[PDB]
């Protein structure tokens, strides 16, 4: 092996090096799809956390570093890009509750709350997130709070309870939402009801991260 | 008014690509199939070169 | 009136091509290759497994000296490597993890790749400083980068999940000529072996070959069912090769205008993810979902060998300019090159 | 600029001590395998020490192992060669020359303006066909190296580097295998041999062509240069 | 005595089986090559090795009621006896520690690049911390007869016993008891099934090996004789954690269970 090829599989072994150095780094990271269907709250829960194409965001709360991946700006199709996300802890899904009486734009027939359970489900029982999780922030709680006193939940769904009061209301969003999940076995939906103090809503992806974490070193482990 | 505009564009678009030259399938089939024969003896993944000759040796 | 109208216009040309095509069509490239000697079992070996990305390999490209090779993975690292001897020649840590694609230029001065943030990133590797550095960020792109070509160091052309392809200066920063033809996303380029051409598959499962000067569509071929993944010239350039989800291969001839080979097994049940000819253009080599590459007699159709070696989905395939090698990429993060 | 300036040394006695030092500026020098090469004032290029990209890999000449100790500080971009009892023969010229090695890579191929040290009071031989040739600008000249072993590699390529060094220059880079130019280099050079003799030829020389011209040897350590054939106008 | 030499023949065969099939399976499968999985291996490999090096030669020794051989075949059996038992006692006690890492400290047991380390160290102390304990029989400081070469020194059984079973035994209930402290405080088949797998673990590690290393102790500290059958099939206990033990550590993760059905 000569002088110079000596000292290029050095600069190989400085590469991988450093290299491995990263992956040590980038296996630390907590790695976050967030979704949600338009403009849904999303983007008050990034800058509250914080507080073209893909953005990606960093925070570190209690001691644990999170990435964090808007891909709402990625207009076009699902299934030629979401299979990069395959290796995510958790998604982070967006809905506001405040879409149950608002119809979507391109058509104004169909629901924004509607809209958004096609984009649940649509993520939720593909094949790439089979074994992911998915924290649901449901965002807009004060105005749906509000609004349904002068806008009954019944103009969102042919079947309801008709109880019409918030809790009972909201709690039959979650109960839509979590009946989405054909495989509640394998993936958890932590379902939340987001609020104006940021580290309550930072805290709550941190406590299902590790819940998410704990169960999958479980299922290694053979404790499940 | 702008889905006319968008038909008049894809239906020029096909009166172009409609009066392209096509030649006979068997004449194309044959003139690749008679590269590919051409090419035959210069090609180390279709007809391997021994392995002093091969860069990738164990 | 006029829509509909214009609409039957449609209709009406869509019947004269496909007429046109079957009248041009007086044979198939099956019967026209009735004669010729089977290429037999093309039992190819790993001669090395280049193991230092630590995620899913999304691209990979070979240089022209067809002895180093760029790749590039999830992991926000692009790595050249020479395939003779497993060094890593430079690492690259790119601005995004999100890597959909990379390319190496003709020359082997620059690299570009693309992502999830559409920008196409291009990487001077020969510079007076020792560590690759950005020269130009692409932005113009309104959805991901699925592919990206050098036609030399100072033009590449791109393609998106906004439908669109589109040509750049490299030296001002902008797009020249803007493809807009599909209607589905684009996933895949090859260019013409004289550079004046490229053929792009897009999730409409249409394939169009354009001239990067006329800066419009010169044919569109429609044979695949689902959608195009993966597309390659063979090296005459009068035809190319598609891989789909529709779990064929398929081979279209410019010339003919139409579609000439159909390459598929009753148990391939998944989607082709990436392809490439071998240098004499006899082999197809496609890479799949199920984990592996097969290899296509492409003048027979008939499957004459598997490059078996990966644990997870095989994202490329890219054989070396001079014939010598095959690379083959994985979600596994192994490059496995095979001869 | 890519830039190599070295705040060196000056005169000592014999037997003494001096740290030379190189700050590298310009480049990503913790990347770069960093050299010294030292020149005895109107005579040839003698290689002195290397140091790898890592800080590993350090190799030094017989003539000075044990006496000197190459050293590196890369959060400094600073190359460093620490000098104990100094012979007077130490006293020369001494340059910090950058190489990077990959796979079509060019070392040696920017070297420091050079630092003074003066003195009070086994390996592949180089050797080139003349002290000098007399010329004029517009011909062409060839001249020749000779190797005491083939420097033709198995892996194919050939170790052969040339440099010129202008009149009260630095050395430069010309050609870093037996025939690839280096950047910078006008396409006048151009480079052959069979593996164990050799040639650099200037196809249409310029006055700037004047100098001093060193063949090297990089197919081990110790890197042995030739004894340059001056180009006189 | 046929029927007995017969049965404890059986007992060999169902550790060889167990043990071979949980070190088929993690070798072919990468959703198997997991933090725990390896130092499940590194179990059925002390527990092959208590298969080989030492079942036959008990179960001759205990047929015939005689030892056959030389002091230095003794030294050797011996050694491998309480080095492949320990090894296999000790990667209880790791398993049991890596499964506290994978719920007390559940990023560290996540992170691909440091439980590599992590795995190599507790497989590595595992191994190393059974020879040391059972080295003074190859240097021959058991000073049993010939006749019967059973260990007769009592300040050594008491020692190896002691760091071979009692310390990692308190250890292995220590840290399952953690794992029983988390999971009833982070939670306030179902996550019951991680209790009914620390009752099974814990409930066999318990059954096999306390009446021996319970005996094993009295047989010194009581001055007193022990009933040949009591002492014998305690000690067949012991060995059939070695049978029982791919059983528990893999039969119940679905995983496993898959890959045991490609197998079979
Ligand atoms: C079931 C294991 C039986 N062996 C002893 C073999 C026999 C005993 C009586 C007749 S044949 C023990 C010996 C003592 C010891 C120890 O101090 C620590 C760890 C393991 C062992 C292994």
């Amino acid at each position: 092996l000569s002088a110079e090829d000596k000292a290029a599989v050095e600069r190989s072994k400085m590469i991988d090096r450093n290299l491995r150095e990263d992956g040590e780094k980038a296996a630390r990271e907590v790695k976050l799809l967030l979704l949600g269907a338009g403009e849904s709250g999303k983007n008050t829960i990034v800058k509250q956390m914080k507080i073209t194409g893909i953005v990606e965001t960093h925070f570190t709360f209690k001691d644990l570093h999170f990435k964090m991946f808007d891909v709402g700006a990625q207009r076009s199709e699902r299934k030629k890009w979401i299979h990069c996300f395959e290796g995510v802890t958790a998604i982070i899904f967006c809905v506001a509750l405040s879409d149950y009486d608002l119809v979507l734009a391109e058509d104004e027939e169909m629901n924004r709350m509607h809209a958004s359970m096609k984009l649940f489900d649509s993520i939720c029982n593909n094949k790439w997130f089979t074994d992911t999780s998915i924290i649901l922030f449901l965002n807009k709680k004060d105005l749906f709070e509000e609004k349904i006193k002068k806008s009954p939940l019944t103009i969102c769904y042919p079947e309801y309870a008709g109880s019409n009061t918030y809790e009972e209301a909201a709690a039959y969003i979650q109960c839509q939402f979590e009946d989405l999940n054909k495989r509640k076995d394998t993936k958890e939906i932590y379902t939340h009801f987001t609020c104006s103090t940021d580290t309550k809503n930072v805290q709550f992806v941190f406590d299902a991260v590790t819940d998410v974490i704990i169960k999958n070193n479980l299922k290694d482990c053979g404790l499940f | 008014t702008a889905s006319i505009a968008q038909a008049r564009k894809l239906v020029e678009q096909l009166k172009m690509e409609a009066n392209i030259d096509r030649i006979k399938v068997s004449k194309a089939a044959a003139d690749l199939m008679a590269y590919c024969e051409a090419h035959a003896k210069e090609d180390p993944l279709l007809t391997p070169v021994p392995a002093s000759e091969n860069p990738f040796r164990e | 009136s006029e829509l509909d109208q214009l609409r039957q216009e449609a209709e009406q040309l869509k019947n004269q091509i496909r007429d046109a095509r079957k009248a041009c069509a007086d044979a198939t490239l099956s019967q026209i290759t009735n004669n010729i000697d089977p290429v037999g079992r093309i039992q190819m070996r790993t001669r090395r497994t280049l193991r230092g990305h630590l995620a899913k390999i999304y691209a990979m490209h070979w240089g022209t000296d067809s002895r180093l090779l760029v790749s590039a993975s999830q992991d926000g690292k692009l790595i050249i490597w020479d395939s003779y001897t497993t060094n890593k020649v430079h690492a690259i840590p790119l601005r995004s993890s999100w890597v959909m694609t990379c390319a190496y230029a003709p020359s082997g001065n620059y690299v570009a790749c693309g992502g999830l943030d559409n920008i196409c990133s291009i990487y001077n590797l020969k510079t007076r400083e020792g560590n690759v550095r950005v020269s130009r960020e692409l932005a113009g792109h309104t959805g991901y980068l699925s592919c990206c070509r050098f036609l030399d160091d100072n033009q590449i052309v791109t393609s998106s999940g906004d439908t669109t392809c589109a040509l750049w200066d490299i030296e001002t920063g902008q797009q020249t000529t803007t493809f807009t033809g599909h209607t589905g996303d684009v996933m895949s380029l090859s260019l013409a072996p004289d550079t004046r051409l490229f053929v792009s598959g897009a999730c409409d499962a249409s394939a169009k070959l354009w001239d990067v000067r006329e800066g419009m569509c010169r044919q569109t071929f429609t044979g695949h069912e689902s959608d195009i993944n993966a597309i390659c010239f063979f090296p005459n350039g009068n035809a190319f090769a598609t891989g789909s989800d529709d779990a064929t291969c398929r081979l279209f001839d410019l010339r003919a205008d139409q579609e000439l080979m159909t390459y598929s097994h009753d148990n391939i049940i998944c989607g082709i993810t990436s392809v490439s000819f071998s240098k004499s253009g006899r082999l197809l080599l496609a890479g799949y979902d199920d984990f592996n590459c097969n290899v296509w007699d492409a003048l027979k159709a008939d499957r004459a060998g598997v490059l078996a070696g990966h644990d997870n989905r095989v994202s490329c395939l890219g054989v070396t300019d001079d014939g010598m090698a095959v690379a083959t990429g994985s979600w596994d993060s192994f490059l496995k090159i095979w001869n | 600029d890519v830039q190599l300036v070295e705040s060196g040394g000056g005169l000592v006695q014999p037997g003494g001590s001096r740290k030379l030092s190189c700050s590298a500026s310009g480049f990503a020098f913790s990347s770069f395998g960093m050299h010294w090469v030292r020149q005895a004032p109107e005579k040839g290029l003698e290689w002195v020490a290397y140091i790898s990209s890592g800080s590993g890999t350090i190799y030094y000449a017989d003539t000075v192992k044990g006496r000197f100790t190459i050293s590196r500080d890369d959060p400094k971009n600073t190359l460093f060669l620490q000098m104990t009892s100094l012979r007077s023969e130490d006293t020369a010229m001494y340059y910090c020359v950058r190489s990077i090695y990959y796979y079509g890579s060019s070392p040696f191929d920017f070297w420091g303006q050079g630092t003074t040290l003066t003195v009070s009071s086994s390996d592949i031989v180089m050797t080139q066909a003349t002290s000098s040739v007399p010329v004029t600008p517009g011909e062409s000249v060839s001249i020749s190296c000779r190797s005491s072993k083939s420097l033709l590699h198995s892996n194919g390529n050939t170790y052969l580097y040339w440099f010129l060094q202008r009149p009260g220059q630095s050395p430069q880079l010309l050609i870093y295998r037996m025939s690839n130019l280096a950047s910078g280099v006008p396409d006048r050079f151009s480079g052959s041999g069979s593996g164990t003799a050799f040639t650099l030829t200037i196809s249409r020389l310029e006055a700037e062509d004047v100098g001093v011209y060193y063949c090297m040897q990089h197919l081990e350590y110790p890197l042995t240069f030739g004894a340059g054939t001056k180009l006189e106008l | 005595y046929n029927y007995y030499a017969t049965l404890l023949t059986l007992l060999i065969a169902v550790i060889v089986f167990g043990n071979v099939l949980v070190c088929m399976a993690v070798s072919r499968e990468k959703a198997l090559q997991t933090t725990t999985n390896y130092l499940i291996v590194s179990l059925a490999v002390a527990d092959l090795l208590v298969a080989t090096l030492v079942m036959p030669w008990v179960v001759y020794l205990e047929v015939v009621g005689e030892w056959k051989f030389s002091r230095i075949h003794c030294d050797i059996f011996v050694t491998l006896d309480v080095m492949m038992c320990t090894a296999s006692i000790l990667n209880l006690c790791a398993i049991s520690i890596d499964r506290y890492t994978a719920v007390a400290m559940p990023m560290l047991y996540n992170t691909r690049y440091s439980s590599k380390r992590r795995v190599t160290v507790m497989i590595s102390i595992v191994w190393v911390l059974s020879f040391t304990i059972s080295c003074p029989l190859l240097f021959g400081l058991n000073n049993a007869d010939q006749n019967e070469c059973i260990i007769a020194n009592p300040a050594f059984v008491v020692y190896s016993s002691i760091v071979s079973f009692y310390v990692p035994f308190i250890v292995t209930l220590l840290v399952y008891i953690k794992i029983y402290i988390v999971l009833r405080r982070r939670r306030k088949q179902k996550e019951k099934k991680a209790t009914q797998m620390l009752a099974i673990v814990l409930g066999v590690f318990i059954i096999c090996w306390l009446p021996f290393f319970i005996t094993h102790i009295l047989n010194i500290h009581c001055d007193c004789n022990i009933p040949p059958v009591l002492y014998s099939a305690f000690t067949w206990l012991g060995y059939v954690n070695s049978a029982v033990n791919p059983i528990i550590y893999t039969t119940f993760n679905i995983e496993f269970r898959k890959a045991f059905l490609k197998i079979l």
